[PDB]
C-alpha cells in the first residue's frame, strides 16, 4: 500500500483528497467545539453545585479562548 | 483518374501528419514488406516446416498491430476516447505486449 | 467428527444470514446520499 | 429492429427452450402418458415420474408458461412504477405482476412436487 | 464514516459468500472418505501424482506403455495439463513450507478451493457490469448455485473445477479491455485465454463468442478504437500462446472451429481502413475508390471463403462439435458418445432442479440489458442467449449456463431492491406506496430464502453419493456398504503377476489401472474405436470365437460386473446391446448382428424364452457361472436375477477356456483366467 506505480498526477484528485483530509479535521474540531459546549455546560452544572462565579467565569474564558482558537483554524 | 485522386492524398497526408506518426508509417511498411514476403516464399517453396512459417508470419502481424495500437492511442484526436492512458502508459503497454509476442515466437520458431 | 446433518443446518444458516445482510446492504446503499450526488 | 423487438423475441424463445422443444423434437415423447385403473382401463398421466431426466410434450410447455408468467411479472411491475399512470391503473399493475409473480412460482413449485415424490420431504 | 461501514459490510458478505462456498461441498468427504469419486478422476490423479514425483519435462515426453496394449497412448501429447500444473505447484508449495500435505488431499480439496476463487471473480465481474449492490447478490447466487456444486462437490477431481474459473477470469479481463481499450489489459486477457486453453477443451466457446459479440458491436455501429485495440491484441496473443499446447497444435489455424475469429479480424481491418479514407476523402473523390475496393477485396473474401473448405485444406467440423450444433449426427454416427447418458437433451426438470429461483429471474436481468444496452452488456447478452440454447442441447453444458444465469438474476434481483427500497428512503397514496415496496421487498427475501433451502436439499440429497462405493440400508436404517469393486481390484493389485493383461469394457479402465495396476486393452478415452469394436466382437461372439480374440490379444485375464445378486441396474447385461452394436460395427464384425439376439417377438430377455445365441454367448455364460443354482429370494426360484427378475433359461453349463479366479463375496465383480493353450493338442469342444 506504499509503493505507488503512478506516472502523472492527477491534481483533481489530489484536491480530492486533500479536501477530504482537511474536512475531516474540521469535522473533529467542531466535534470539539460540541466538546468544549458539553465542558461549559458542565461547567454550568458545577456553578449551580458550587455558586462560584470563578470556575464558570474561568469556562467562559477557556471557552472563549480554545473555540476561539478552533474557529481561527476552521476559518484558516 | 484514380492517379489524381491518390495525388490529393498524399498532398493532405503529407501537410498533415506529426513527424512521429510518419515515423510510425514507415515502420508499418517496413514490417508489412517483410510480412508479405515472407508469405510470398512460403507460397513459393512450400509449407514445410510449418512451425517456423508460422511463427515468424505471426510475429509479423503481431509487430503490426501493435504498432498500429501505438499509432492510434498518442493520437491526439482520440484523447476524448482512451480517457486515462497518457502516450508513455501507451508506449510501456506496447512494450509489455511486444515482450510477450517476443516470448511466444521464440517458443513456437523452433 | 461433525455429522452432515450438522452441515446442512449450519449451511442453510450461513444462507439465509447472507441473503438477509444484502438485503441490508441495498439500504446502506440507497440512503447513501454520496451515491446520488 | 429495436432493442425491444430483439427482447421479445429473445423472451419468446426461451419459452421455447425451456420447455425442452429440443428433447421433444429427438426423444419425440407423447404429450401425455397412460397407466392401468385398478378396474383395468387407462388413466392418462400427465407427468413422467420419478425420471428428473425425462418429459412428455405438453409438460415442458405447462412448466415454462410459469416461468414466463414469473419473468414478465417483474417487468409489469417494474413499468407500473410510472408517475404518469392513472393510479387507478396502477394499483392493478401493483395487482396482475403481484399475482403474477406469486402464483407462477407457488405452482411451478407444486408442479415439481408432483414430479418428485420426496422433493424437499 | 460511511466509507467505512460500506467497506465493512463488502468485506463481511464476501467472506460469507466464500466461507459458505468452501463448506458446502464437503458433504461427500463427511458421509464416506476423503476419496476420488467417479471413473475420469483417477487418470487426472494418476497424472497429477506423476507430474508430482518426475518432473515437468518427464511429464511432457511421458508415454505410457500400461495402457491401450500393445499400442500405449502418448499421454503429453494428448492432454490439457493446466490442472495437473495447478496442483503440482500447489503440492510443492505446501511441501516447501514443510506442510507435506499428501497429493491425495490437494487434489480432492482442489475444487473447492478455485470455487471459491471464482465467487470473488463473479463479484468483479458483476460489479463491472453494475454495481457493488449486484455483485454481493451474483457471489451469493453462485456460492450455492447447485448446478456448478453437481460437478465440484471435494472428491470431483477434474477440469470443469478449473475450467469456470479460468472462464470468468478471461470475461472479466475482456470486459476490462473493451471497456477501457488498453494494450495491458488486452495482453492480461490474452494470458487469461492462455491459461483456460491449457486447462479445458471449452476455449472454442470463447474463441467463437468473442468474435460473434465484436461482430454485433459493428452492426449496432458501436464499434470503436478501444474495440480494435482490444480485439486484434487479444487475437493475436490468443492465437500463438493458445497454438504452444502440444494437443491444440495447429488447430486454431486449420481448422473451421476458429475460422470466425480470423473472419472477424480480416473484417475489423476493412473497417478499420474504410473509416480512414471515408475521413480523408471528399464525397464524389470517396464513393468511385469505396465501390471498387470493395467490388476487389469483397470478391477476394468471397473466393478464399469458398477455396478454403472445397479443397478441404481446412478441416471441416470435429464430430464432438457437430454434434453440439445438430443433435442427430452422434446418435446415428458415433454410438460410443450415443451411449453416454450425459449427452441426453435437457428437460425443463432438470432447469428447475438445477436453478428455481434463477428460471425466474433471468428474463429480468436480460431485460435490464436491452433497457440499458452498453458495449459490456452485448457481451452478457450474447453469452446467455448462448448458453441458454447450448444448454438445451446437452445438459453436460449447464455448467456454461449457470455463471451467467447467476449474474443475470443478480442483476435482475439486486435492480428490484435498488427500485422498491428508494421509496422506502422516508429516513431522510404514499402510505399505499410504502405498504407495497414493504410487501415487495419482503417477496423477495422469502424467494431468496426459499432459494437457499431449495439449494441445500439439493446438494445434499442428489449429488453427493459416490460411485465407487455402493450403499443401501438395512431394515434398521443402518448403511450397508459394498466394497466388492476395491475388493476385487486389491486382489488383482497382489495376486496375479505383475505382467497380466486384463480385459474389460472401457468404463473401467481407468480404475482398473488405478487401483489393480495391471495392464489394460481399452479405455475410456476412445481414442481407438477400432479396439474397442475388437473387444465387442470378443464379448459378444460365441466362446469358441472369442478365444482367437483372446489368445490374439495375448490377454491373460478377463473381468465382468454382474449386479443379478444384488439389484446392481449398471452391469455388464445392460451394457450388452451396446457391446454388441460396437463389435458389429467394424467390418471384421459383420456377422455380429443385434437382431440376432432378440427374440422373434423383438424383445431381449435371458429367461427360458431368450435367443438361443444370448443364451450362448461369452458374456450371458460368464455373468451366470453356477448362478443358476443361487436361492437369490425366498419367495422366488433358484437362479432368480435381481434386475432381470427373470428366472434364468440356461442354468447348467461349463466354461471351456476360463476357469473361475475369483468371484466376490455378492458376486459384484467376477475375474476369469482365460485357460492356457491345451496341453495335448486335443480341440475343446
Amino acid at each position: 500500500v506504499r509503493l505507488d506505480f503512478s506516472i502523472t498526477k492527477d491534481p483533481a484528485a489530489e484536491a480530492r483528497m486533500k479536501v477530504a483530509c482537511i474536512t475531516e479535521q474540521v469535522l473533529t474540531l467542531v466535534n470539539k467545539r460540541i466538546g468544549l459546549y458539553r465542558h461549559f455546560d458542565e461547567t454550568v452544572n458545577r456553578y449551580k453545585q458550587s455558586r462560584d462565579i470563578s470556575t464558570l467565569n474561568s469556562g467562559k474564558k477557556s471557552l472563549e479562548t480554545e473555540h476561539k482558537a478552533l474557529t481561527s483554524e476552521i476559518a484558516l | 483518374s484514380v492517379v489524381s485522386v491518390i495525388s490529393r492524398f498524399l498532398e493532405e497526408y503529407l501537410s498533415s501528419t506529426p513527424q512521429r506518426l510518419k515515423l510510425l508509417d514507415a515502420y508499418l511498411l517496413y514490417i508489412l514488406l517483410t510480412g508479405a514476403l515472407q508469405f510470398g516464399y512460403c507460397l513459393l517453396v512450400g509449407t514445410f516446416p510449418f512451425n517456423s512459417f508460422l511463427s515468424g508470419f505471426i510475429s509479423c502481424v503481431g509487430s503490426f498491430i501493435l504498432a498500429v495500437c501505438l499509432r492510434i492511442q498518442i493520437n491526439p484526436q482520440n484523447k476524448a476516447d482512451f480517457q486515462g492512458i497518457s502516450p508513455e502508459r501507451a508506449f510501456a503497454d506496447f512494450l509489455f505486449a511486444s515482450t510477450i509476442l517476443h516470448l511466444v515466437v521464440m517458443n513456437f520458431v523452433g | 467428527m461433525i455429522t452432515d446433518v450438522q452441515l446442512a443446518i449450519f449451511a442453510n444458516m450461513l444462507g439465509v444470514s447472507l441473503f438477509l445482510l444484502v438485503v441490508l446492504y441495498h439500504y446502506v446503499a440507497v440512503n447513501n446520499p454520496k451515491k446520488q450526488e | 429492429p429495436s432493442a425491444m423487438t430483439v427482447y421479445a423475441l429473445v423472451v419468446v424463445s426461451y419459452f421455447l427452450i425451456t420447455g425442452g422443444i429440443i428433447y421433444d423434437v429427438i426423444v419425440e415423447p407423447p404429450s401425455v402418458g397412460s397407466m392401468t385403473d385398478e378396474h383395468g382401463h387407462q388413466r392418462p398421466v400427465a407427468f413422467l415420474a420419478y425420471r428428473v431426466n425425462g418429459q412428455y410434450i405438453m409438460e415442458g410447455l405447462a412448466s415454462s408458461f410459469l416461468f414466463t408468467m414469473g419473468g414478465l411479472g417483474f417487468i409489469i411491475l417494474d413499468r407500473s412504477n410510472a408517475p404518469n399512470i392513472p393510479k387507478l391503473n396502477r394499483f392493478l399493475l401493483l395487482f396482475i405482476g403481484f399475482v403474477c409473480v406469486l402464483l407462477s412460482f407457488f405452482m411451478a413449485r407444486v408442479f415439481m412436487r408432483m414430479k418428485l415424490p420426496g422433493y424437499l420431504m | 464514516s460511511y466509507e467505512k461501514q460500506d467497506t465493512l459490510l463488502k468485506l463481511l458478505i464476501l467472506s460469507m459468500a466464500a466461507v459458505l462456498s468452501f463448506s458446502t461441498r464437503l458433504f461427500a468427504v463427511l458421509r464416506f472418505e476423503s476419496v476420488i469419486h467417479e471413473f475420469d478422476p483417477y487418470f487426472n490423479y494418476r497424472t497429477t501424482r506423476f507430474l508430482a514425483e518426475e518432473g515437468f519435462y518427464k511429464f511432457h515426453n511421458w508415454f505410457d506403455d500400461r495402457a491401450w496394449y500393445p499400442l500405449g497412448r502418448i499421454i503429453g501429447g494428448t492432454i490439457y495439463p493446466g490442472l495437473m500444473i495447478t496442483s503440482a505447484a500447489i503440492y510443492h508449495v505446501l511441501h516447501f513450507f514443510h506442510i507435506t500435505i499428501d497429493i491425495r488431499n490437494v487434489c480432492v480439496f482442489l475444487a473447492p478451493l478455485f470455487s471459491s476463487f471464482t465467487t470473488i471473480v463473479t463479484y468483479h465481474l458483476t460489479k463491472e457490469l453494475k454495481d457493488a449492490g449486484a455483485g454481493l447478490l451474483a457471489a451469493a447466487m453462485i456460492a450455492v448455485v447447485p448446478g456448478y456444486i453437481s460437478r465440484s462437490v471435494a472428491g470431483s477431481y477434474d477440469n470443469e473445477g478449473i475450467a469456470i474459473f479460468c472462464m470468468l477470469l478471461t470475461y472479466y479481463m475482456w470486459i476490462k479491455a473493451v471497456k477501457t481499450g488498453s494494450i495491458c489489459w488486452a495482453a492480461k486477457c490474452a494470458l487469461a485465454y492462455f491459461y483456460m486453453v491449457s486447462s479445458w477443451g471449452g476455449y472454442v466457446f470463447l474463441i467463437n463468442l468473442i468474435p460473434l459479440h465484436v461482430l454485433v458491436l459493428m452492426l449496432t455501429g458501436r464499434f470503436s478504437h478501444r474495440i480494435y485495440v482490444a480485439y486484434c491484441t487479444v487475437y493475436c496473443l490468443g492465437t500463438i500462446l493458445s497454438m504452444q499446447i502440444s494437443f491444440v497444435g495447429f488447430q486454431p489455424v486449420l481448422s473451421s472451429e476458429h475460422m470466425a475469429a480470423f473472419g472477424v479480424f480480416g473484417l475489423c481491418q476493412i473497417h478499420a481502413f474504410v473509416d480512414y479514407l471515408r475521413s480523408k476523402l471528399n464525397p464524389q473523390q470517396f464513393e468511385v475508390l469505396f465501390r471498387s475496393v470493395i467490388s476487389l477485396v469483397g470478391f477476394v473474401l468471397l473466393t478464399v471463403g469458398a477455396l478454403l473448405m472445397l479443397t478441404g485444406k481446412i478441416s471441416p467440423w470435429t464430430g464432438r462439435f457437430y454434434s453440439l450444433l445438430d443433435p442427430s449426427y452422434a446418435k446415428n454416427n458415433i454410438p460410443i458418445i450415443a451411449s453416454v447418458s450425459e449427452h441426453q437433451p435437457t428437460t425443463w426438470s432438470s432447469y428447475y432442479f438445477d436453478l428455481q429461483l434463477l428460471v425466474f429471474m433471468f428474463p429480468v436481468g436480460l431485460y435490464y440489458c436491452f433497457s440499458n444496452l452498453s458495449d459490456a452488456r452485448i457481451f452478457i447478452i450474447m453469452y446467455g442467449v448462448t448458453s441458454m440454447y447450448f444448454s438445451a442441447v446437452m445438459v453436460r453444458l449447464m455448467l456454461v449456463l449457470a455463471p451467467v444465469m447467476c449474474i443475470l438474476s443478480g442483476i435482475g434481483v439486486s435492480q428490484v431492491l435498488s427500485t422498491y427500497m428508494k421509496n422506502l428512503d422516508i429516513s431522510r397514496t404514499y402510505p399505499i406506496k410504502n405498504e407495497v415496496a414493504s410487501g415487495m421487498i419482503l417477496v423477495m427475501a422469502f424467494f431468496l430464502i426459499t432459494y437457499t433451502f431449495h439449494s441445500t436439499w439439493v446438494t445434499s440429497e442428489a449429488y453427493s453419493s459416490p460411485s465407487i462405493v455402493l450403499s443401501a440400508r438395512g431394515g434398521d436404517g443402518s448403511r450397508i456398504i459394498f466394497d466388492d469393486f476395491r475388493e476385487a481390484y486389491y486382489w488383482l493389485r497382489h495376486n496375479t503377476p505383475e505382467d497380466a493383461k486384463v480385459m474389460s469394457w472401457w468404463d473401467y479402465g481407468y480404475q482398473i489401472t488405478a487401483m489393480a495396476n495391471r495392464t489394460i486393452l481399452v479405455d475410456n478415452n476412445t481414442w481407438n474405436n477400432t479396439h474397442i469394436s475388437r473387444v465387442g466382437q470378443a464379448m459378444a461372439s460365441t466362446e469358441e470365437k472369442a478365444y482367437e480374440i483372446m489368445r490374439e490379444l495375448d490377454v491373460s485375464y478377463v473381468l465382468v460386473i454382474f449386479g443379478g445378486l444384488t439389484g446392481y441396474s449398471s452391469d455388464d447385461i445392460n451394457k450388452f446391446l451396446w457391446m454388441v452394436r460396437i463389435g458389429g460395427s467394424t467390418d471384421t464384425g459383420k456377422h455380429i448382428k443385434e437382431n440376432d439376439y432378440y427374440t422373434p417377438t423383438g424383445e431381449f430377455r435371458v429367461d427360458r424364452e431368450g435367443s438361443p445365441v444370448l443364451l450362448n454367448c461369452l458374456m450371458y455364460k460368464m455373468c451366470y457361472y453356477r448362478f443358476g443354482q443361487v436361492y437369490t429370494e425366498a419367495k422366488r426360484p433358484p437362479g432368480f436375477d435381481r434386475v432381470r427378475n427373470a428366472e434364468i433359461g440356461n442354468k447348467d453349463f461349463e466354461l471351456d477356456v476360463l476357469e473361475e479366479a475369483y468371484t466376490t463375496e455378492h458376486w459384484l465383480v467376477r475375474i476369469y483366467k482365460v485357460k492356457d493353450l491345451d496341453n495335448r493338442g486335443l480341440s475343446r469342444t
